[PDB]
RNA sequence: GAAAUUCUUGGACCGGCGCAAGACGGACCAGAGCGAAAGCAUUUGCCAAGAAUGUUUUCAUUAAUCAAGAACGAAAGUCGGAGGUUCGAAGACGAUCAGAUACCGUCGUAGUUCCGACCAUAAACGAUGCCGACUGGCGAUGCGGCGGCGUUAUUCCCAUGACCCG
């Protein structure tokens, strides 16, 4: 609580040397602590898994969607928001996605995303009615509240 | 333009789609998929005054050059589609239907088949209009 | 078909000789006294994977209730929780065939 | 001997804040201190360490779940949508 | 300022081999012009077709549907994707003082399509009937809807695609469910009413060759 | 005064009953008050058929029919002149009118 | 009624294939059923409740109506949360009219839907308080029960189903 998302520690066994390689990622709603999480392209589809965009199927509520085929991703990862695959096309691998927004945008069907919404939801509730409950808030990330 | 067939031995066939509602009449002429198309006019492009878009005359001017225009590319046998406004509103097909239909087996086609494609809901949403209802 | 394994249990509790617990019932199928084995829906994921290693060396069999422990406990007629219900005697009932 | 007669919890704040400000509160005030209980084991759920971070201490496993309850609104119909997608593709 | 119906072929549709006649129509497609294909964009049509105009003498109140799959040449081949009822008869047997039936259930084949299977039941009146009404009660009506789902599962789970197009081109499930549910309420009026395909298979090339011999 | 026993309805022993509009109109009127007509009709009437079965393919096509349940509220359904009112004393004759013309 | 604001060669409207989403469950549905009233119609399953009839079981007035005090109570309306297809108060606009701030026509917020806390009012009408009997008939219709010629299927027939007469 830095910012106001939660975090993830994901162990992973790593296949090349003889050591573990430690991750992090952005919980999802309803993860346990002890949960095998999978990951990759034959992955089968529940909630923390991440697979490419190309093959989930329409209307599928995911996150943290990577713009680019890969750079470790950068959208859709607040405290709770989730955008919707809207369709496919075979030739030209590409797919349409829909935007928290409410803009949509053509993605190429070869990149990565997790399934889920972002866990933290409903935070925008609950009004700051003291003032410095909203001072100990900026005194945390940056420094521009007293406008 | 062109034709494979032999004429008595068998009739090529088409289909149509007739659109009949109470200000308007489509005639759609297409192929047995419905995708592909052969030809299609209106009642409105035919007669200047919108109070008789779908007077039973302006069905015949241009049934008649839909017949017209396809006895120039080879067919002789057509299916009927027969359709309403259709949905929660009216259901009923206006008056641009039974002089149409005869108005081009009168002018020389094979007719088929006859059906109702309406589109009939199960359950309907509400219709535009208040609980008193449209008065005048 | 719930009626049929609630409707029983109701007889059994009046009727015949039940032990519940882990650590005794254990003990009751080491002993070679038990004959049927229930287990409820958060046990959590081994001693569900032990009790049929038990019952793998007894040969008996072993249910998998609906619903967790809690109603469990509410279907045993008492207040509390319980995980592991082991049946040695029913008397007059006929849970064993079905 | 009930004392309050409407304000609980929020009896704290007094005339401050303002009246539906003292009153959009008691829910989201009540309903983040309760203990739930887990799905695992009874009783001991009570401790949001924090934001969305939900915390047992009988059966020791944390929970990453939604920021003022345990389940939230929305992703109760997304679990049913997505084992629906799940069970769509291979009947 | 060019027609475009010169530029535009004739292909022929056919049928599977457990019919009577071969041919249905002609079908135009644009030629291969650069990139787009006249196999492609032909492939995926669908033909909505009478049985009694591929049959000889049989009823005419039942459609099929074909769509096409595979490309030889002024020659589509096709295969079944369903099954509808005319609104003619649907609306023609629907009247007021009998009591209505009607039930669904879901089938894979041996081979496997994932079949949704509909039906209808109406009850009949009676020859010497006096009382106006002849409703059916429903629990009466719980046991005729128990038969019907045991039955269609138990014509279709064992057997192949091939074999229950001839358990419907007659009628020979409603003339079963008809004379296995004369004995509690007598019904007259029996049809499965629409068979729709939900998942295909892998595209097997010649297990429809062998259903064109 | 009370003019008919029943309300002009059949709302004996419910309490309530559901809403139906009508067609020509919306109004709302609750099923058991409506007028229901019920209209079969040919696609063609009586000349045209003579000149379906002479330009058609088969022998002798039996031409199909338009089932339609129609509705009707009350001031539409005497404005179309369906309905006409009646005197007291020939109200109560609720047979259905002749099937000659 | 007659038209125009409105959309449209960046391809609308119609035709076919697909796909999402949220509501509503026709035709079958009747002067038929249930519920204390308001009210209740897609399939399937679970949890307990209740009428009527049958009864040569049981307890033996335990009952009737009800000041104060209590539960439920369609729509609309309010404070919160999700969800927002279609309709659509307020509003803008096009005609009509002497004038329309109205009916007519295109767009449309609040609402209409779901869970959670409230409010207790209707032509909540059969405009006829609740318990009790009593005093004419005639046809019907619906549950349970009592018999009966006879057809109908089960076939191998007592018995269960469908008509028919009480
Ligand atoms: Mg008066
Ligand atoms: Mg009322
Ligand atoms: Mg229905
Ligand atoms: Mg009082
Ligand atoms: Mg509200
Ligand atoms: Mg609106
Ligand atoms: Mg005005
Ligand atoms: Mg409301
Ligand atoms: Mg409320
Ligand atoms: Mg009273
Ligand atoms: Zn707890
Ligand atoms: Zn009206």
């Amino acid at each position: 609580p830095g910012r106001g998302a939660p975090l993830a520690k994901v162990v992973f066994r790593d296949p090349y040397r003889f050591k573990k390689r430690t991750e992090l990622f952005i919980a999802a709603e309803g993860i346990h602590t002890g949960q095998f999480v999978y990951c990759g392209k034959k992955a089968q589809l529940n909630i923390g898994n991440v697979l490419p965009v190309g093959t989930m199927p329409e209307g599928t509520i995911v996150c943290c969607l990577e713009e680019k085929p890969g750079d470790r991703g950068k959208l859709a990862r607040a405290s709770g928001n989730y955008a919707t695959v809207i369709s496919h096309n075979p030739e030209t691998k590409k797919t349409r996605v829909k935007l928290p927004s409410g803009s949509k945008k053509v993605i190429s069907s070869a990149n990565r995303a997790v399934v889920g919404v972002v866990a933290g939801g409903g935070r925008i509730d609950k009004p700051i009615l003291k003032a410095g409950r909203a001072y100990h808030k900026y005194k945390a990330k940056r420094n521009c509240w007293p406008r | 333009s062109l034709g494979p067939q032999v004429a008595e031995g068998e009739n090529v066939f088409g289909v149509c789609h007739i659109f009949a509602s109470f200000n308007d009449t489509f005639v759609h002429v297409t192929d047995l998929s419905g995708k592909e198309t052969i030809c299609r006019v209106t009642g409105g492009m035919k007669v200047k005054a919108d109070r008789d878009e779908s007077s039973p005359y302006a069905a015949m001017l241009a049934a008649q050059d839909v017949a017209q225009r396809c006895k120039e590319l080879g067919i002789t046998a057509l299916h009927i589609k027969l359709r309403a406004t259709g949905g929660n509103r009216t259901k009923t097909p206006g008056p641009g239907a039974q002089s149409a239909l005869r108005a081009l087996a009168r002018s020389g086609m094979k007719i088929g088949r006859i059906e109702d494609v309406t589109p009939i809901p199960s359950d309907s949403t509400r219709r535009k209009g208040g609980r008193r209802g449209r008065r005048l | 078909s719930l009626e049929s394994i609630n409707s029983r249990l109701q007889l059994v509790m009046k009727s015949g000789k039940y032990v519940l617990g882990y650590k005794q019932s254990l003990k009751m199928i080491r002993q070679g006294k038990a004959k049927l084995v229930i287990l409820a829906n958060n046990c959590p994921a081994l001693r569900k994977s032990e009790i049929e290693y038990y019952a793998m060396l007894a040969k008996t069999g072993v249910h998998h209730y609906s619903g967790n422990n809690i109603e469990l406990g509410t279907a045993c007629g008492k207040y509390y929780r319980v995980c592991t219900l082991s049946i040695i005697d029913p008397g007059d009932s006929d849970i064993i065939r079905s | 001997a009930k004392r309050t007669k409407k304000v609980g919890i929020v009896g704290k704040y007094g005339t401050r804040y303002g009246a539906s400000l003292r009153k959009m509160v008691k829910k989201i005030e009540i309903s983040q201190h309760a203990k739930y209980t887990c799905s695992f084991c009874g009783k001991t759920k009570m401790k949001r360490r924090a934001v969305g971070i939900w915390h047992c201490g009988s059966c020791m496993k944390t929970v990453a779940g939604g920021a003022w309850t345990y389940n939230t609104t929305s992703a109760v119909t997304v679990k049913s949508a997505i084992r629906r997608l799940k069970e769509l593709k291979d009947q | 300022v060019v027609d475009p119906f010169s530029k535009k072929d004739w292909y022929d549709v056919k049928a599977p081999a457990m019919f009577n006649i071969r041919n249905i129509g002609k079908t135009l497609v644009t030629r291969t012009q650069g990139t787009k294909i006249a196999s492609d964009g032909l492939k995926g049509r669908v033909f909505e077709v009478s049985l009694a105009d591929l049959q000889n003498d049989e009823v005419a109140f039942r459609k099929f549907k074909l769509i096409t799959e595979d490309v030889q040449g002024k020659n589509c081949l096709t295969n079944f994707h369903g099954m509808d009822l005319t609104r003619d008869k649907m609306c023609s047997m629907v009247k007021k003082w009998q009591t209505m039936i009607e039930a669904h259930v879901d089938v894979k084949t041996t081979d496997g399509y994932l079949l949704r299977l509909f039906c209808v039941g109406f009850t009949k009146k009676r020859n010497n009937q006096i009382r106006k009404t002849s409703y059916a009660q429903h629990q009466q009506v719980r046991q005729i809807r128990k038969k019907m789902m045991e039955i269609m599962t138990r014509e279709v789970q064992t057997n192949d695609l091939k074999e229950v197009v001839n358990k419907l081109i007659p009628d020979s499930i409603g003339k079963d469910i008809e004379k296995a549910c004369q004995s509690i309420y007598p019904l007259h009026d029996v049809f499965v009413r629409k068979v729709k395909m939900l998942k295909k298979p892998k595209f097997e090339l010649g297990k429809l060759m062998e259903l064109h011999g | 005064t009370k003019k008919r026993r029943n309300n002009g309805r059949a709302k004996k022993g419910r309490g309530h009953v559901q809403p139906i509009r009508c067609t020509n109109c919306a109004r709302c009127v609750p099923k058991d008050k409506a007028i229901k007509k019920f209209v079969i009709r040919n696609i063609v009437e009586a000349a045209a058929v003579r000149d379906i079965s002479e330009a058609s393919v088969f022998d002798a096509y039996v031409l199909p029919k338009l089932y339609v349940k129609l509705h009707y509220c009350v001031s539409c359904a005497i404005h179309s002149k369906v309905v006409r009112n009646r005197s007291r004393e020939a109200r109560k004759d609720r047979t259905p009118p002749p099937r000659f013309r």
